[PDB]
């Protein structure tokens, strides 16, 4: 779980 | 519709061979906002649609394939090689006709650079994560300026994703120095290396266009460009049914049903390693600093409910993670929630047992009302997440304060500086599960936002990275996920259903689960291409 995103992936 | 929400062994990208294919392009994608850094190691440009554009720029030392396996992207590197195996020594060879979009050679140094800039030793360096660069020893020159020779000075399984998956490798002009690291990209990306280059950026059409790197050494790509347009969360699937864009996720059962109404249009479905959570806030100050305080509350939200409301008629038999560190059908995987199973009564208890009582419209302590602010990006999935966990909580005495957000500063000027109670977003792994430990659960991990960590979970992070055996790995790592999980750190809620909308003419893209695209390979088909060999 290295990079993020604001919606449900 | 029929296929579970876990990962498995395949991809879904209608693989056809290459040569085959039109010769030319442009695939057209969205973005949710233009990202505020473009070094994808900073911690302000650790964001995962940038991430995966990135991917078709930059070197990556391996290939993932569907299965999570790993070959040698020899592309970038002649050979990469276990010099030895304990102590840790791996000697990346670089290969000689690599070079980045400025005419400088891909050398040890970029390597070197990428690490000593990651590896914590300078605090000057504003990073998202170290990828286990703190347990190098050192990085030396091999026996020319194309080889550097790794050396750890403890244990790292997962040595593979310092340079693939979700890590990919900068120029030393992008992280010699932490002035470059942190500012140099701020408008723009640095100099590549793949078979695309970011050759537009332009803000005012909100648009950014990647087209063929000239100085590309490997296959020539199929496409002539990969434009991405800025589009927020409702206009996607519209803008895929516009014949605006190409291919967009479909997250939700009317997305699906509208997408595969849509004549021109397939899903594809093979799900990744990524999920939707809460993350707690426990940095001194706030009102979840209180490590009880954060079971109570938890034991107020239901997980399950969430799960079902967001994936039912999208997965089969839908559930919540209940795993920080392995998903649903990665090995490894079981059930660590049980610390705060759903028990609303029990969470009352455990409320009035704090001093949280019953003394207003909600429940008070010390002049102080029990509100969480819940930190979101305003879409209406997020919005009923939200929505689902204020209702159960607001029948605990818990105020659930939504708190909608946007643009391209969600995580630098919120997420990222503690400006929230409970945030909802989404982690994006890769085949390389271990690595975020050290990053988002330790005590001083990178991305622990929250600032949640205890020295037993220190601890066993540890035990977990000096172990070689895999399967030991495993167990102590599910130890790390009870204690996360015992510290109210915070609530998976669902992972990935990995269902995408592709326009039917594209071939080898789609859904890859855990597979990294070959960028060189993807295209269109010609007209009455209709044989599928795979």
């Amino acid at each position: 779980a290295s990079p993020f995103s604001p919606d449900p992936p | 519709a029929d296929r579970r929400a876990a990962v498995g062994t395949t991809s879904d990208i209608n693989q056809q061979d290459p040569a085959t294919l039109q010769d030319g392009g442009n695939l057209r994608l969205s973005l949710t906002d233009f990202p505020p850094n473009f070094n994808i190691l900073h911690i302000d440009g650790n964001n995962a649609e940038v991430a995966a554009m990135m991917k078709a720029t930059l070197p990556r030392a391996f290939i993932i394939g569907p299965d999570g396996s790993t070959t040698v992207d020899t592309n970038y590197f002649t050979s990469i090689e276990l010099t030895r195996t304990a102590p840790q020594v791996v000697t990346y060879t670089i290969n000689p006709e690599a070079v980045w979009s400025d005419g400088t050679p891909i050398t040890w140094r970029d390597i070197a650079s990428q690490i000593h800039a990651i590896s914590g030793a300078d605090k000057a360096f504003e990073i998202a994560s170290s990828s286990g660069a703190e347990r190098v020893a050192s990085v030396t020159r091999g026996v020319d300026d194309r080889q550097a020779v790794v050396t750890f000075a403890k244990p790292y399984a997962e040595w593979r994703g310092m340079f693939a998956g979700n890590g990919m490798l900068l120029p030393a002009s992008m992280t010699a120095t932490p002035e470059a690291f942190n500012k140099g990209q701020l408008d723009g990306p640095g100099p590549s290396a793949g078979p695309f280059v970011v050759s537009a950026l332009d803000r005012t059409a909100q648009r950014i266009v990647l087209t063929r790197n000239p100085r590309w050494w490997g296959a020539r790509p199929r496409l002539d460009s990969i434009t991405y347009l800025v589009l927020d969360d409702a206009a996607r699937l519209p803008a895929l049914q516009n014949n605006t864009i190409d291919a967009t996720g479909v997250g939700t059962l009317d997305q699906l049903t509208i997408a595969a109404r849509t004549k021109g249009i397939s899903i594809r479905r093979a799900p990744g390693p990524s999920w939707y959570h809460f993350t707690l806030n426990g940095a001194p100050g706030s009102i979840l600093a209180d490590k009880a305080l954060r079971l109570a509350i938890a034991k107020g939200i239901d997980r399950y409910t969430i799960a079902r409301v967001a994936q039912y008629g999208l997965t089969s038999d839908p559930v919540p993670l209940n795993n920080h560190v392995f998903v649903a059908g990665q090995d490894g995987y079981q059930d660590n929630s049980g610390v705060v199973a759903y028990n609303p009564e029990q969470a009352k208890r455990e409320l009035d047992a704090l001093g949280w009582r019953r003394s207003g419209a909600f429940r008070e302590k010390d002049g102080r009302q029990l509100v969480i602010r819940d930190l979101f990006y305003d879409a209406q999935s997020t919005r009923q997440f939200a929505q689902i966990a204020q209702h159960t909580l607001a029948q605990i005495g818990v105020k659930l304060e939504l708190q909608a957000k946007s643009g391209s500063g969600f995580f630098s000027d919120y997420v990222n500086v503690g400006a929230f109670d409970i945030a909802q977003f989404g982690w994006v792994g890769d085949a390389f599960p271990l690595s975020s430990l050290t990053q988002i659960y330790a005590s001083d991990g990178e991305s622990n936002f929250g600032k949640i960590g205890s020295p037993q979970i220190d601890a066993a992070i540890e035990r977990t990275l000096a172990e070689l055996d895999p399967g030991k790995a495993r167990a102590l790592a599910n130890q790390v996920d009870e204690l996360i999980w015992a510290e109210g750190f915070s609530l998976p809620l669902t992972q990935s259903p990995g269902t995408v909308a592709v326009r039917s003419t594209l071939a080898n893209f789609g859904a890859t689960g855990l597979a990294d695209l070959d960028y060189t390979a993807i295209g269109f088909m010609r007209r009455h291409h209709h044989h599928h060999h795979h």
